[PDB]
Parts: C-alpha cells; structure tokens; sequence
DNA sequence: TTTTTTTTTTTTTTTTTT
C-alpha cells in the first residue's frame, strides 16, 4: 500500500516527505510504529499524528480474524526452491517468505553457496519455485563473487546479463553502516518489487565493534533493534530474509550431554528474533549435513546435500 | 499461489470476507463434535 | 456473569450505556470493579451518576466477606483443562485452573508454543473428558502462529477440523501500544459468546525493543503493570484461563554460583509479583523436555518429563527411553 | 464442574446462603477441639 | 584512495586532521569506516563536528549500493600477484588476489615462509608478467627472515638486487602489543608510498605464550579479533594483498577418527572465519610440497604439487618426479 | 588491469555511473528469460 | 495574608588446548 493514499484530510506533502525523510515508505510501517516513534519526528503534532494513526488504522486492517481464513491465506504464501530435493522435502517446499531463517556453522559449510543459490533462484518463474523478484544482498565479509551466480544463472537458463542486473549488491563497514543500509533497501524495496533479502553474516561486526563485559548489553540491545528492523521489514513487504551466522566452541565442558561443543554466536536475542534455524556441518567430499533445529511446524531431522560448479544440489551417486 | 498472499490490501478490498469474519466470531459457540 | 444491560435502571440512559461500552467496559462486574477515578475520566458522566451506577453495581455484584468454607467448596468446582500428558497433569493437580495466570518460561526450541496450541485445541472437547467447552483467543506477538499444528491436534483428537478451526480466534500485534489495545475487542467479543482460553505469546516479546535505554525503563515496567493489571481483571471477569509465554536471558554477573542454571526470565519483580503460576522448561534427550514448578500458592515444588509428537504434547513413550 | 462456578451471579442468586453466612460469621467463637 | 587531506572543507581545521592522523586515521577511507562512538571516544573533537566529518567523508567515498553487474566488472579488474609457479597459478586462478586475506598453514619446513619471500619479489617486477610494481612491506615474529633468499629470487627475475632490497621494508614484533602498534606506524608508511603486500609470518606465535590458561583464553582469541579486523580495515583502504602464515597443532583426542589428518591450524573460530582463503601445506618427497585448498568462496577444492629451489618457488621438475 | 581498480575513488570520479546505477536499481523487474 | 507534599525501576555472554 503506497504511502501516497494518507493524503487525505487536511495531510500536507510536506507530512509526506518529512515521513519518507524518517525512513517510513508505506502505509503498512506507519500502522506498525508505535505513538513514540511518530512524536519523536520533527514537525508532527499530537492531533497530526492521531489523524495518520487514524487514516493507517483504517487502510490496513488490525482486528480479529478466524484460525480457517488464516489458514486458507498462509496456504498460498509463496516458497522458494533451493535448487535440492532433499532440502525442499525437508522445509516442506523449501524457505518461506514473511519468517526469518537462520543458517548457522561452521567455516566451509557452503552457507554462502545456499545463499548465492537463493539470490538466483528467486528471478526464476513460480511454477519451477522461483519468486518473479529482485534480490538484495548485504555482505559483511566481502565474500560476493558474482562468478557463483553468473554459473548458476547458466544452470538454470537464465541470461547472465539479466541475473546479474536484477540483484542490488551492499557492503557495511560498521554496525550504524549496516543498520542504516535498511533504510535504502526498504525505499528501494517500495520503488520496485523486491523478494529476497540476504545477510551475511550479522554478527562479524558485533565481535570487534563493542569490547568488554560492560559494553556487553549495548552490543546485545544493537542487535535486538537491527533484527526488530529486519522483522518488520520482513512482514512489511513480505519478502523472504535469509541471515547467516558463526559459531563459537564452549569451553566449559559441564554440559557433556551435547556432542556438538559449537554454539551459534548472538545468544538468547538472536535465538529468539530468528524463526527457523538450520545448522551445517561438513560431510565426505562435497557432501554436507542441514539439521533442523528451531522450527514452529517442522519436525527435528537431517538431510544431505551436495555443491558443484552449477551450485547447491542433490548429491549424486558417485559421491556415494 | 499469489504475489500478495500475506498483504493486508487483500483484506481491504473484500469486505465481504471481513462480514463473514465478524459473523462467524460472534455465532453461538457449539459443540464441535459431529 | 452479569450483562451491562441490567444497569438500565433507575434514571440510567442508554447513552450512558454507550458510553460504558465505548470507554472498554461490557460487564457489569466491569463496572462493579472499576475504581471512582476511572469513571470520573470518562466524558459526559456526573458525580451523582457515577455514584448511583457504583450503588447499583454493588447491588447486583456481591462483594462482602464469605466463609472460608464456601470459598472452598465453591473453587472445588472449578474447570481444569487438560494438557494431553498425563505426567504434566498430574503436577497442576488436575491441570491449568481457570481465573489464573500461568507464566511458561525458557530458552528456545523448548515446546512452549506447542504447549500453547494444544491447550487452544483442548479447550473444546467436552469436559468430563478435561475440556473447557469454549472458543479460545489467541494474541501472537511474533507472528509464530502455524493451524498445522492445530489442525494435526484436532485429528488426534477426534474433532472436526473445520470447526475446530472457526472456534479459534486469531490476532496479532505490533507494538505495545496495540497489543494493550487488542485487550478492549477481546472483551467486546468474549460479552457475547462463551470463551475458555486466553495465550499470549509472547508479553515480553515488543517490551524490550519498543522502550530503549535505562531511562525508560519506568515508563516500560508501568505499561507492563498494566497490562498485566488488564489480564488479571479481563480474567476474574470471564472466569476463564490465561496463559502466557515468556522469554529468558543469561544473567552475566556470575558471582553468585549458588543455582545451576544462569538463565532467569524476563520481566523483573512485575512479572514475577504477578504472576499466579510459573513452570520452566528445558530441553532432554529426543524430543523429551523437562518442566520444574517454579512458584505455586498450591503446588509442591518438583519436575516432570513430557515429550513432542507430530500430534501435540504427551507423555513420553518407552521407545523414547 | 460447573462453567459459571465462581461467577457472583451464583451468589447473587441464593440469598439462603448469604443468609447462612452472615449467621456463621456472628456466632459465638468456640475451640475447634473435640 | 583519497588523502585525508581533501577532508578540511566546510570548517574542518588542520588541528583535527593532524589529531585524527596522531589517533591512526591516515585515509578518509579510514574515517568513512570508523564508527560513531570510536570517532567520538578521541579526545579534542565534539558530536557536532564528528558528524560532519562523517557526512562529508560519506560525500568524499560512495556507501550505497550498486548493481552486481557492476561490481563484477570492477572485480575483474583486479590485480592477482603471480608466485612464480604456474601449478599455484592455475590452482588458484591467478595467483594471490589483492584485497583479500589468505592464509598458509601447515607443519614446519613445508616452505610457508618461502612463499613469502617469493611474494617479496614478484610484488615489484611489472604488471604485464603478474607483477605489482609496488613495495613490500613484512613482519617477522620468529626471526627467520633471511636477505639472500630475497637477493636469489631477484637474481632468478633479472631484478636489480639492491633496488630489490632498497624497496622492502622489515619490521620485527616482540610482543601481541607491539604487533598491533606496528600496523600504526604501516598505515603512514602505505599512506606516503604505495605498497602491494603485506606478509605476517606469523599470527599466533606470540599469543601462544603471551595468554596461558583458560582464564586468559577469551582476552586472547578478543586480541586476535581485534588484530584481524584491523587488517581488513587496512586492506580495504590501501587494497594491498595480505599474506598470513600460521601453525599447526596435533590433536590428542582421537574421537573425530573421519578427519584421517590429526593436525589442525590454532586459532579457532576468529582465525577460521577471518581468513578469505585457506591453504594447507604438507611435505612431499624431496624439495616437492603439496598444497590443497580448504576454504575458498569461488575456488573448488583441489591439490596441486610445488618445489622449492634456490631460486625460490616453482613448478616441480622431472628429476624430481 | 589497474592500480586503482576496487579504490573507493573510481566510483566516485564518474557521477555518469552513479546514475546509470541509480537508473538501473529504478527500472522494473523482468523475468530474465529470453 | 497565610503555607508544602512525595518515589519509581533491571539489562545481558564470551571462548580452545595438546
Ligand atoms: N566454484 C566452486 N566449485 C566447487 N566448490 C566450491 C566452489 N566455490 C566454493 N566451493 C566450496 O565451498 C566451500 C566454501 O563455501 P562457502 O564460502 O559458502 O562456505 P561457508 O562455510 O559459508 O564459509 P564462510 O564461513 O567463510 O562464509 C569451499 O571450501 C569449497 O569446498
Ligand atoms: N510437527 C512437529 N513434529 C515434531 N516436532 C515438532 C513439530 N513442530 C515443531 N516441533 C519441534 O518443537 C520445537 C519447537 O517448539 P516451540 O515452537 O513451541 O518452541 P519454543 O521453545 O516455545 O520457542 P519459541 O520462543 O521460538 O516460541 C522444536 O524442537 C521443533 O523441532
Ligand atoms: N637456500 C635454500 N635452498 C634450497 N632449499 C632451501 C633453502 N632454504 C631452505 N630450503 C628448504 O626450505 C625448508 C624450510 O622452509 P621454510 O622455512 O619456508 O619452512 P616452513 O614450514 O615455513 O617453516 P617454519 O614453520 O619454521 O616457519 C628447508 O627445510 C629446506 O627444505
Ligand atoms: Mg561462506
Ligand atoms: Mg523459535
Ligand atoms: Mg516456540
Ligand atoms: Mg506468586
Ligand atoms: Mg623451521
Ligand atoms: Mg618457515
Ligand atoms: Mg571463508
């Protein structure tokens, strides 16, 4: 819903730019903001922000709505193929747009590949389990290699040209540079249509940016704001967010009843924020191991799959 | 499936379905057993 | 109880009836309870008014002090709904207890949510069997809701999945300000059909992003008080259960070694103060969780062990073992 | 088990069992030894 | 890149730059990728003036975003330093990229600091052989840095060998303190001349004796995040290539029998994701090694055979075969 | 090949290619299929 | 012309060795 409709009784353009100015693009994020926020921007009075909240309330609905009806509406939410079968099955048709996934492990177990997978496969039509969207990508650790997709938009008969064209590229130096891109990705995203968004990774800033016990709570709060952003974001625009994560090794060996002594990094908020988590751990040649570990309607299980040139697959038979 | 499957517009622009929202959630309660 | 309609006496307009409805209160009881300030604020009511609709509530509303003993047999009779696991069972002492509050508290992937769903699934069935014989009401502040789950539960159960389904009323919310605003239409709506089960998962999910820095902390644990306060009113005026999820952090101060577990729940002393019942989970082996009674005015304090299935929470089978 | 056992329309219904209870609360305290 | 010295306009005096610059920041690179609160925690400066420095050295250097295209082209611009043996070149697609991280692990006398010296040379002979026509810049923490090897690998290029020697600089840390001061004083000096390479050789071999026990584990792996964070910032400033070597430890719990190598790189976590790129290096028959690649985002994993000779490193000879 | 090639300062020199980015970040999406 | 009262309220993990 363009933002463009709250020009009605008696709002200025002026109201309207200021609001764009703020970093609110639609209707749907000055519904969602809170009263605070709204007094907090200069040039807003009290009955102004009333009248918009008013005019918000009314566009978009906010009341009650019976289990069948949401049921029948999540139903035809779109799912995007990752390019394996095995994944697919397990995810039940592979991610899912409006929740946040997790992919946490360690070093090369292929997250950037699954994410290079997802980047291309969202242009791709629905009927095969693409999107019919651009994709956005933020990367923190200056690991892009347009190579990846290039070969990967060759797998799947895309023009490279095209691929290429169609996903917007960031990189963020710190964590206000980072908190800020959302800003241009959500104008962006309201300029044009949009399906994914990729982070990699959240937490590599996080580790050098704040020092000590002590700045311990601002880094843990940062974070705790930048995914809040992400979530609305996310349920804003409906588009699929895809964030990666590392791992640390515990040293305290009192909880022997894990075998696995490597946790992901982020810790009760970051546990939390995300929807769905998925840990990766490498098997026999290109062979690795997706576990699921954090899902509201998935069961615990595991699954194999496999990288080449082409990108993420199904591992073949010579590889058994 | 659809591009706008979760968007609230979709709410907005089928009252209908809103109607029948409100009425079902203000029908007398039933044993749910057949 | 008692419908607002009964004020209609005594020089009482309709219009002051309107006026009740529009300012949050439906019930009598609503009235009954209602402190003079809150009365006083609303628009177009007079002193004298509003002494003669406490006067009048007051009559209908018994208020003054019972015998223990009719206390007692009196919360004999009240409703337990079952949580489907035997074992969980047997430590509420029949199950949750309607016109309370109950906290789950716990890291993730602990069942809390599947919990949830199976008590908003259960409070239909009959009640010699352990139901509640109502609509439930949920309010997701994650947007974690998934009808898979209730779908699946209702099959197990025998009930028809299509009413199962259109007896569950589903809302989201999106900042604080509309999660204690939901509140209002939730009582608008439970005036005119019989409801059992109130969830909200999670309270203190947008607390801890929408109020920043130390600075407003005060700010955020009155609206918590509240809200809470709200709850707490909402359900001696239905009579009906609540539940409510709740998270928890790592206290980093490890001075003190005392308890095991460094894991404490959010909410500081409003939560804990509030609260009727609190239950922990942690994750065993499988898909076996544990649960610890924190705090019961009733209950013995002690652990049991349940586990997840594709059909809601149980109790744990010897394969499992 | 009952639906509205703690409402106070119970209550409100039965001035017998006020009746009985403002009797109880005023009778002479005794030991409650036998 | 652009000097610091652009930045005074719009009221930005000398006496902050000259701050800025005794404070470490010698590029406005480096002011656009410093945060808020670092900037700000130096004495001498005020928010207001903070924030215009950071608005114009957001003016001087592009943040936003851009198509993939784009940076694709620009990528495929980029400078690859050739090692002078055509197996690693092909291997690695290239040679050692600029502005990346790469990291040589393996057991003693598998040559890793012969690399380095290679590297040493090939970084000043012209771009049209896989040159970088720039200075080199080095770091030795455990002595073994050896001129005459520098002085044969010129003489094997045709390079003049005092210009050879005249154009790489040597420093030597005693300490992790004095370690991380030194890229202080290499920012300067990359600042005043241009460079092409960066060696460190080696990361951790003053934190392992420098931080004993579990208690001091978390202080050092901290220092070491610290210390490679540092180096990416100094790579993305001047683009100059970064060459880290590291060592190898055995483990003693042999419970991951599927691993048939027990003996892994130390560092953890921080030096695994640090690193862009990941070589290992075991000892072959004679003067051959075998070199394999463990981490790479766009190389497939693969072996490829190396020797070493007085001249340096080249490809394996059939006398040695 | 070039000595300033991924410097900040390239990008920076060509306002030309700055728009043409801006532009093409604009444009409406297609299906990248011939 | 006179003549003060009276506190509230918690956050939040890190990290391998041999
Ligand atoms: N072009 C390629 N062809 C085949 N395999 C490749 C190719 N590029 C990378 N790989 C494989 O992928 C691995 C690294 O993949 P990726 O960078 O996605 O891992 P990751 O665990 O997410 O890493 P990081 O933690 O560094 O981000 C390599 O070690 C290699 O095995
Ligand atoms: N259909 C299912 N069958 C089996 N296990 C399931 C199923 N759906 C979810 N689970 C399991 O239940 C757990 C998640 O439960 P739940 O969503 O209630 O978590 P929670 O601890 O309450 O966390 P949250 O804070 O995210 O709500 C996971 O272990 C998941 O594997
Ligand atoms: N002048 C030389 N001519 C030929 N081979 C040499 C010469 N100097 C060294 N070597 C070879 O290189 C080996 C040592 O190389 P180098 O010091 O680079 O190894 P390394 O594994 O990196 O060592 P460390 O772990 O001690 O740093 C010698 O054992 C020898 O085989
Ligand atoms: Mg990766
Ligand atoms: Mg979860
Ligand atoms: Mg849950
Ligand atoms: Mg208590
Ligand atoms: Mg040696
Ligand atoms: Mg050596
Ligand atoms: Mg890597």
């Amino acid at each position: 819903v363009p933002i463009e409709k709250l020009q009605v009784n008696g709002i200025t353009m002026a109201d309207v730019k200021k609001l764009r100015e703020s970093g609110l693009h639609t209707a749907e994020a000055v519904a969602y903001a809170p009263r605070k926020d709204l007094l907090e921007i200069k040039g807003i009075s009290e009955a102004k922000a009333d009248k918009l909240l008013n005019e918000a309330a009314r566009l978009v609905p906010m009341g009650f709505v019976t289990a069948a009806d949401f049921h029948m509406r999540r139903s035809e939410l779109i799912c995007l193929t990752t390019g394996s079968k095995n994944l697919d099955t397990l995810l039940g048709g592979g991610v899912e747009t409006g929740s946040i996934t997790e992919l946490f492990g360690e070093f090369r177990t292929g997250k950037s590949q699954l994410c290079h997978t997802l980047a291309v496969t969202c242009q791709i039509p629905l009927d095969i389990g693409g999107g019919e969207g651009k994709c956005l990508y933020i990367d923190t650790e200056g690991t892009f290699r347009p190579v990846r997709l290039v070969s990967i938009a060759q797998r799947f008969g895309l023009d490279p040209d095209d691929a290429l064209n169609n996903v917007a590229y960031a990189r963020a130096y710190n964590a206000d540079h980072q908190l800020r891109l959302l800003d241009a990705a959500a104008q962006m995203m309201s300029e044009s249509r949009f399906s994914l968004i990729v982070v990699d990774s959240v937490m590599a800033l996080y580790r050098t940016d704040f020092s000590g016990r002590g700045e311990l709570s601002a880094r843990q709060m940062h974070l705790a704001k930048f995914m809040r952003a992400l979530q609305r974001l996310a349920d804003q625009f409906g588009v699929a967010v895809v964030v990666t994560n590392q791992v640390v090794a515990q040293v305290d060996g009192g909880m022997a009843f894990n075998p696995d002594p490597k946790k992901p990094i982020g810790g009760n908020i970051m546990a939390h924020s995300s929807t769905t988590r998925l840990g990766f751990k490498k098997g026999k040649g290109c062979q690795r191991l997706c576990k699921v570990v954090d899902s509201p309607c998935l069961p615990e299980a595991e699954c194999v799959f496999a990288i080449y040139e082409d990108g993420v697959g199904d591992p073949r038979e010579e590889d058994e | 499936r659809r591009k706008d499957a979760l968007s609230a517009q979709r709410l907005a622009k089928d009252p209908t379905r809103l109607s029948h929202i409100q009425y079902t959630l203000r029908r007398s309660f039933t044993v749910p057993i057949k």
